[PDB]
């Protein structure tokens, strides 16, 4: 009996168009352990997408964090989409620059 | 100076084969630097922080058959509460535990720690006093019978005022270069065009370890969580964490707004404002 | 160093 996960999709440094960087999705918060994770780039699933070893907290929460190479442009927008048992569906959270 | 080394344990049995994935990851001062995972092709614990690679063979032979005895031990377990709670069979199911031990800037032990816990819920823990056993669920007091009548706490004691502190003294010597930094805060203030004479003013804080931290905004006054809003520490994927708080600022009126950082590896609070 | 437990559940 689950614990829904909180989502955060930003960048390892500050962002700038053009500029190579990384995009994390930072999953944290769900049980149980089981989860997808996809990333995306203008609605379509970015293929090479790493993912850290599944952990938990000292609450006994799991965390996982998704990243990949990507370099943002002025008009792409980019996205992490997590399914967990315990949402009815797929929750999507936009990368917001700022 | 203070110091503290643990082990967070898990299994996960899954409607999938006929057993549990066990992993075990163990920390330093709050940082990765071993882990063993019965997934892998030839499961034995390994190193994960460059300092650990001074261990010999024996070192990792031995720590890997504790780990396979510790997924024997979850496997028999997750057995067991099933039937504790009367669960049928075709569902998921979680163990997972924690120990270790903590030491004060003297590097004596502080607290040791040795708690489980059952579809992410508290199962069994052992009291400060490491004598004594707290269990909520009334199916969980089978368990404490067993342990109290059984003398697993001294057993669990004894490592933890033991191995746990004279261990993590030989790991935090040979790790002395490596484990003793704190990575300082950068910060620094954004600006953001919002409603019609109201702008979003935002502190960021970046590349600081550990991941402790904390943001205010005082307008100067001394004081606002005025709707201040902020977002949880993250990873920034290089060992170091970011974070940030913004608050709803008149624009003109900006300059009386201050934003304090504070965390340790600081001489003092940070202090700033906006700045083109 | 990793603990060992003592009894099962």
């Amino acid at each position: 009996i689950q614990k829904t996960p909180q989502i955060q999709v930003y960048s390892r440094h500050p962002p700038e168009n053009g500029k190579p960087n990384i995009l994390n999705c930072y999953v944290t918060q769900f049980h149980p352990p089981h989860i997808e994770i996809q990333m995306l780039k203008n609605g379509k699933k970015i293929p090479k997408v790493e993912m850290s070893d599944m952990s938990f907290s000292k609450d006994w929460s799991f965390y996982i964090l998704a990243h990949t190479e990507f370099t943002p442009t002025e008009t792409d927008t980019y996205a992490c989409r997590v399914k967990h048992d315990s949402m009815a569906e797929p929750k999507t959270v936009y990368w917001d620059r700022d | 100076g203070p110091h503290s080394m643990r082990y967070f344990e898990t299994a996960v049995s899954r409607p999938g084969l006929e057993e549990p994935r066990y992993i075990s990851v163990g920390y330093v001062d709050n940082k990765e630097f071993v882990r063993f995972d019965s997934d892998a092709e030839n499961p034995r614990y390994e190193p994960r922080a460059p300092w650990m690679e001074q261990e010999g063979p024996e070192y990792w032979e031995r720590e890997t058959q504790k780990a396979k005895g510790q997924e024997q031990w979850f496997r028999v377990s997750l057995r067991n509460l099933l039937g504790y709670y009367n669960q049928s069979a075709g569902g998921s199911h979680t163990l997972q535990q924690m120990s270790g031990c903590d030491l004060g800037s003297d590097w004596r032990l502080l607290r040791g720690y040795l708690q489980f816990a059952y579809e992410g819920r508290d199962y069994i823990a052992l009291n400060e006093d490491l004598k004594t056993w707290t269990a909520a669920d009334m199916a969980a007091q089978i368990t404490r019978r067993k342990w109290e009548q059984s003398g697993a706490a001294e057993h669990y004691k004894a490592y933890l005022e033991g191995e746990c502190v004279e261990w993590l003294h030989r790991y935090l010597k040979n790790g002395n270069a490596t484990l003793l930094r704190t990575d300082s805060p950068k910060a620094h203030v954004t600006h953001h065009p919002r409603s019609k004479g109201e702008v979003t003013l935002r502190c960021w804080a970046l590349g600081f370890y550990p991941a402790d931290i904390t943001l205010t905004w005082q307008l100067n006054g001394e004081e606002l969580t005025q709707d201040m809003e902020l977002v949880e520490t993250r990873p920034a994927g290089d060992g170091t964490f970011q974070k940030w708080a913004s608050v709803v600022v008149p624009l003109g009126k900006e300059q009386n707004y201050t934003c304090r950082v504070y965390h340790e590896g600081l001489p003092e609070p940070l202090t700033l404002r906006w700045e083109p | 160093k990793a603990v060992y437990n003592f009894a099962t559940m």
